């Protein structure tokens, strides 16, 4: 019980962090696509 | 029959901890490089307008 | 009765197999994240040299 | 030559390319939005 | 704008009976396929497993509207040992363009679902015999179809 | 009996969560790879230009 | 004992750039959530305004310790017309109890802060572009949350 | 009565109450410490 | 220009100090009120006891 | 330039509003302190009569 | 535009003086009543032990 | 300048006094809570 609850909470935390990171790297893709050829 | 299952849950928990700190590291690096790329775009536009004027 | 025990063993087996799939998934996630970090290192150095290059070109002008 | 002002047609090479270089961009932004929607990410424009 | 619209629908699962129920509630802010006209929206519900289409269901049509209200309930017979292996695919289509480019947008829930879709699925499985209603941003059909060609 | 039904539900809920996290890591690696090709092209641009000004 | 522990951290503000920087330095004498084990402490930093959570940040985990050392720096973009309207909330949590009762203790600085917390905030604003480090006694989360439901 | 020594059960009334009268006390001391910490007050025990 | 930046800082510093003082007065009034309820109960105790001894 | 004057007027307005908030806060503090003093008067008299009562009860014993 | 501000500061200063002497008064009263409550607890414990012995 | 400095000093003094008073009244709350029912 506690093992499953704890693991779920840990997963949820890393999913939050990674969601933020994916937004940031999508900004990165936008900016780098601008600089790719202009 | 159910001990193996909680052992797997234990391993998964540890790896999740490592994935947490990996995600933090790559977040910080993406931030720094993001504003570095901002600087690069500022300098590129500077060369672009300074060429465009003459 | 007879069906309840069978379905019970079924759900148990699927649960264990579920934890095994979790193990595979977090392993492949870890490999992906490591590769991502290495790539961010390489590209970071590349970005340093791009910045230096453009600052040199605008210093020459 | 008396007509040495040759027509530097690079303008139609940097435009027929920057056209494609824009089309491929639009498609890519679709992909980018595809990611944002899939995980439920509001772009920086919101809030 | 460039947005497709949102669909609100409810999910319900009864593990003992193995009954899964999708009530299509409403949709809002649907994108117009063509300019100058308005759509005749309807909704398809595909229950899917291992990338193969099990049962398909359809709502009625609502003419001349971008904000349809449906409240139409569809049920699929899915045993509890299999409920965690399926995917429900919800598509909003323009009946006026049937036979050509149909889809406005679509979404899916269940196995390998992500974001609001996954939290809705899990909400359903965590609240047995209780319908949970949620909104969902429609996603372009090519992206979702790519996502659906992968998982089982 | 109910312990096993509810637990199967939250177990596969954990698996679905982990599969979404996995997808996030995979898409991160894909995007960063593409941007790596981009940065290759960019840097050859500005070094085939910094060798053009020097 | 009944005490929660102390956290040392530094504060820095640059009015022109509108940059606020919190370096989490260390913590000491943390209370054990459970007997017989030791904690995996980490720190959350919530920047907050009008009772709403703006940005949230987290340190890494340090396993098996009640006296962690961090030295991890976090920055928030806060303009000078708004710097006097915010609150920084610092929470120490046990990662081993994530998903249940997490918090060991917490503290906050800024608007409607009191005591050492207020004198630290004011020290920061009185010494622009200079990081001031200070210790802080952790307070129970229910008291601090009550204090935080009031001010804006 | 022959058993007029009735069991005066007030002991379980002044104990089931003094129990609560202690619990409510603990909580209150938390509040009190909440005040002391908030303004930075060392209780008389220190120094 | 700097006079106004620094002065805004020390002005709102005065406001924060005054808000802490205000909180002290409010908590004083709250506590004294509660202790007033307490003293009510205490005095009814010992007057319902001094009328019990007299 | 154009932004500097705007931000300057902004900080000025917030400063004046800050003094007004100070005025409100010290008014409410003064009311709280007065109420506190009145309550300490009432409770002080109550305490006098508690002391007298207990001394009477222990004098009767 | 800034005269009103120093007028407000003046008023605040006066009220602060009054709050100073209020705080002194209530401090002295709290002291006196504190040792009065000490006496009351001594007498209450006296009645408690003198009842407890018989 | 001097008005702000003076007012700050006055506030700080009253905050010291009131801090002492709050400690004293917390002692008062302790003692009165003892006598409330025993
Ligand atoms: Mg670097
Ligand atoms: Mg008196």
């Amino acid at each position: 019980n506690r093992r499953l609850q704890q693991t779920q909470a840990q997963v949820d935390e890393v999913v939050d962090i990674m969601r933020v990171n994916v937004d940031k790297v999508l900004e990165r893709d936008q900016k780098l696509s601008e600089l790719d050829d202009r | 029959r159910e001990n193996e299952m909680d052992e797997n849950l234990e391993q998964v928990s540890g790896i999740i901890g490592n994935l947490r700190h990996m995600a933090l590291d790559m977040g910080n690096e993406i931030d720094t490089q993001n504003r570095q790329i901002d600087r690069i775009m500022e300098k590129a536009d500077s060369n672009k307008t300074r060429i465009d004027e003459a | 009765l007879e069906e309840m025990q069978r379905r019970a063993d079924q759900l148990a087996d699927e649960s264990l197999e579920s934890t095994r799939r979790m193990l595979q998934l977090v392993e492949e996630s870890k490999d992906a994240g490591i590769r991502t970090l290495v790539m961010l290192d390489e590209q970071g150095e590349q970005l340093d040299r791009v910045e230096e290059g453009m600052n040199h070109i605008n210093q020459d002008m | 030559k008396k007509e040495e002002e040759r027509q530097e047609a690079l303008r139609q090479a940097e435009e027929e390319r920057k056209a494609k270089y824009a089309k491929m961009e639009a498609e890519r932004e679709v992909m980018r939005q595809g990611i944002r929607d899939k995980y439920g990410i509001k772009k920086k424009e919101e809030r | 704008q460039e947005k497709l619209g949102d669909i609100c629908f409810s999910l319900r699962y009864v593990p003992t009976a193995g009954k899964l129920t999708v009530v299509i509630l409403e949709a809002k802010n649907l994108k117009k396929m063509d300019v100058g006209g308005l759509s005749d929206p309807y909704v398809k519900i595909h229950l899917m497993q291992n990338g193969k289409r099990l049962k398909k269901k359809k709502t009625t049509i609502k003419k001349n509207t971008l904000n349809p209200y449906y409240n139409e309930s569809f049920s699929f017979e899915v045993p509890f040992e299999q409920i965690q292996k399926v995917q429900v695919v919800v598509t909003v289509l323009d009946y006026d363009k049937i036979g050509k480019n149909d889809a406005i947008g679509k979404v899916f829930v269940g196995y390998n679902s992500t974001g609001a879709e996954l939290r809705h699925w899990s909400d359903m499985l965590a609240n047995p015999r209780r319908p949970i209603a949620q909104w969902h941003t429609l996603q372009v059909e090519e992206e979702v179809d790519a996502m659906l060609a992968v998982k089982k | 009996l109910s312990e096993i039904e509810t637990r199967h539900s939250e177990i596969i809920k954990l698996e679905n969560s982990i599969r979404e996290l996995h997808d996030m890591f995979m898409d991160m690696a894909m995007l960063v790879e593409s941007q790596g090709e981009m940065i290759d092209r960019i840097e050859y641009n500005v070094e085939h230009a910094v060798d053009y000004v020097e």
